[PDB]
């Protein structure tokens, strides 16, 4: 049984990477996630076994809702619709709920009404270099590598608030597709401190025993 | 035998400078870590810093309380260990020791095996 | 990472067994905890290194123990010439913190 | 300036126990077979 | 025996080549091939008893090195393979063991957990930086954490054999030789802001000798660039 240990069977697995909430009437509710592989520590340790990676991307959004406590008198609501905008690397970025950058023609977005199948979208290998790089020994600030930038995602309601507040959560699922990998690398022994970097504090090599014999 | 004497303490106006000196004889000087520990009048001990051996490049490791003020060094001619104390305050009045470390297996446990006799520094 | 020694003042007649403890705030490894001895008007001396190993020239009446965050030191038979102050040192990160001090006076 | 044939220590002389460390080098010179002389005169090595 | 490149000559008597592949050549990049292709012998480090290790960042140790350093300030881009000869020369009365490993894209870790190290601390130009066998404290701001059992990258140092490497056991072996191809994501990169290889030498079994023998052993590193070319006109 050696087909379970292939690179595609090791890495093409789905994983919840982000979890944010946003409410429609509060004027500071809209979600935002800069796409990075260093979010969840279990997937990060698997992608950091290799130096250079190259994969397609497939995202699925599980959007739910909840009725917030309003005042009174018969809150009735139609079905809600959300917008999931994807900003490519080097695109205009929203900063409010009523902004121009939601309406730009180069940021592709999906519109999805509640009660249907979840909104999948797919993103190709979007970079200028010939591979994404997990590690980068250099400056552009040390060890950043502005070439493996994958973009950002933004979420909001599109319906105006009718009678009562409604807040919604989103879970983003992440699945590398058609993976190629190069230059293997030893797996990490120390724990993870910060998302941006490789900084750490030293630990022993292995758990110990009393006597060698 | 191991003999660590030191000298240089005395009186100083608060806000000045002072330089201690630790003279080492009885061992090869460039092979051990050399520490600086102070103790006030009847209180607990306090570790100030060390200085690694020749094989680790003579780098220094100060404490967080005295970092930026004090300076540990060595003389390249003879076996004399220095301590440049700058910006003295009212609570630096203590007895300053001079210690040594060694490897016990091949590992470096952080113990201090031999201690100097202690010079006294007080401010006015 | 601070160390608390208890009891601060300890009195015991010669010939009996007495012990002292040194409880750390966090976890300190078993190899990085040492014991020293400072008499009145003298420099300290390394007594026990890495929580179980006697130093050079020290008599066999002592034996350290303990693990995790609780360490101790036992004297099997107390003599008259070993009345001093005993400190415990650790290293979890920098700096190297010492104990408060445990004073042993004979009775 | 017409040339120099200097020589330098790259690393030290590593030697085992019970072997002397002061060593010597001899230098030989020759003709590299392909050259010519003109206008014979007498040598300056005489009184 | 007695190989030569340009105006230099070193002598040799077992080679390990890269990831199996051999280095070769590719606006328009021009090919300078005879003017700087030679052996650049860096100065020797001394292997003492309680030594811990050394490292060199590879397209930076040849930055103050002669006409190779002149070709870097004149050119914005470049791609280069290498050939590394490491030999230490001890007697039959010394004993030890070294691991000579060549790491691509070795991010180092700072001692402070928020910051990042500086360029003067990451790499001495044509000069070896040292690992330590103690911890570098958290109090100083921008310094590389060099606890050698973690190899400065937060990893098990015994598992460093997955990179192309070679062992030097003084009982049986004398030297090492590596041939490293050009490994990068882009085909031609900024040579001033990127150190894409790192050569590490770590003593696993420490040096030992009896009383009387020479108390330290020199190690000599020699780098020779293969298939160097730059971009410009």
């Amino acid at each position: 049984s050696r087909s379970e240990s292939s690179i595609e069977n090791f890495l093409c697995r789905s994983a919840c990477v982000y979890y944010a909430t946003y409410t429609n009437n509060s004027k500071k509710g809209f979600a935002e996630w800069v796409i990075n592989t260093r979010q969840v520590a279990q997937l990060r340790r698997k992608l950091e076994l290799f130096t250079y990676l190259r994969f397609d991307l497939e995202l699925t959004f599980v959007i739910t809702s909840a009725q917030q406590p309003s005042t009174a008198s018969s809150v009735d609501a139609p079905v809600q619709t959300h917008q999931i905008m994807y900003v490519p690397p080097g695109g205009p970025v929203p900063t409010k709920v009523k902004d121009y950058a939601w309406q730009t023609s180069t940021n592709p977005s999906v519109f999805w009404t509640e009660g249907n199948a979840p909104p999948r979208m797919s993103i190709p290998f979007i970079s200028i270099g010939n591979a994404y790089s997990c590690f980068y020994d250099g400056w552009t600030v040390y060890g950043i590598n502005t070439l493996n930038n994958m973009g950002t995602l933004y979420m909001r309601h599109v319906n105006e608030a009718g009678q009562g507040p409604i807040k919604s959560t989103v879970r983003i699922y992440f699945k590398p597709k058609h993976v190629k990998a190069w230059v293997p690398r030893p797996p990490r022994l120390c724990q993870y401190e910060k998302q941006k970097n490789v900084n750490f504090s030293p630990i022993g090599v292995t758990t110990s025993r009393t006597d060698i014999i | 035998e191991v003999k660590l004497v030191e000298s240089g303490g005395g009186l100083v106006q608060p806000g000045g400078s002072l330089s201690l000196s630790c003279a080492a004889s009885g061992f090869t000087f460039t092979d051990y870590y050399m520490n600086w520990v102070r103790q006030p009048s009847g209180k607990a001990l306090e570790w100030l810093g060390f200085l690694r051996n020749k094989a680790n490049g003579y780098t220094t490791e100060y404490s967080a309380s005295v970092k930026g003020r004090f300076t540990i060094s060595r003389d390249n001619s003879q076996s004399i260990l220095y301590l440049q104390m700058n910006a003295l305050r009212a609570e630096d009045s203590a007895t300053y020791y001079c210690a040594r470390s060694r490897y016990y297996g091949g590992t470096y446990r952080y113990a201090l095996d031999y201690w100097g006799q202690g010079t006294s520094v007080t401010v006015s | 990472n601070v160390l608390t020694q208890s009891p601060p003042i300890m009195s015991a007649s010669p010939g009996e067994k007495v012990t002292m403890t040194c409880r750390a705030s966090s976890s300190v490894s078993s190899s990085y905890l040492h014991w020293y001895q400072q008499k009145s008007g003298a420099s300290p001396k390394l007594w026990i290194y890495s929580t179980s190993n006697l130093a050079s020239g020290v008599p066999a009446r002592f034996s350290g123990s303990g693990s995790g965050t609780s360490y101790s030191l036992t004297i099997s038979s107390v003599e008259a010439e070993d009345a001093a102050t005993y400190y415990c040192q650790q290293f979890s990160g920098y700096p190297l913190t010492f104990g408060a001090g445990t004073k042993l006076e004979l009775k | 300036a017409a040339g120099y044939v200097t020589c330098w220590y790259q690393t030290n002389i590593v030697v085992p126990a019970d072997v002397q460390s002061s060593c010597d080098i001899l230098c030989f010179v020759s003709a590299c077979n392909d050259f010519s002389v003109r206008m014979l005169k007498d040598t300056p090595f005489i009184r | 025996r007695s190989i030569t490149l340009g105006n230099s000559t070193i002598t040799t008597q077992n080679v390990v080549v890269g990831y199996g592949v051999w280095p070769e050549y590719l606006d328009q990049p021009t090919q300078p091939d005879v003017a700087t292709c030679r052996f650049y012998t860096l100065e020797s480090v001394q292997w003492m008893k309680n030594s811990a290790g050394w490292w060199w960042k590879l397209p930076d140790a040849l930055s103050q090195m002669g006409l190779f350093g002149q070709n870097m300030q004149y050119h914005y881009l470049g791609r280069t393979g290498y050939t590394i000869h490491v030999q230490c020369n001890a007697s039959k009365f010394h004993q030890g063991c070294l691991l000579v490993v060549c790491v691509p894209e070795a991010e180092m870790g700072c001692s402070n957990l928020n910051n990042t190290p500086e360029f003067s601390e990451l790499s001495g130009g044509d000069s070896a930086r040292m690992f330590t066998d103690t911890q570098v404290g958290e109090s100083n701001a921008k310094k590389v954490q060099t606890a050698v059992w973690n190899a400065g990258m937060g990893v098990g140092v015994g598992n460093l054999t997955i990179f192309p490497h070679q062992w030097i056991n003084l009982r049986t072996n004398n030297s090492a030789t590596l041939v490293m191809p050009y490994i990068n994501s882009v085909p031609m990169d900024n040579m001033f802001r990127h150190n894409n290889l790192t050569l590490m030498i770590i003593p696993f079994v420490p040096l030992n000798y009896s009383e009387g023998s020479s108390p330290y052993v020199p190690i000599t590193v020699t780098i020779a660039p293969m298939c160097a070319e730059y971009n410009g006109l």
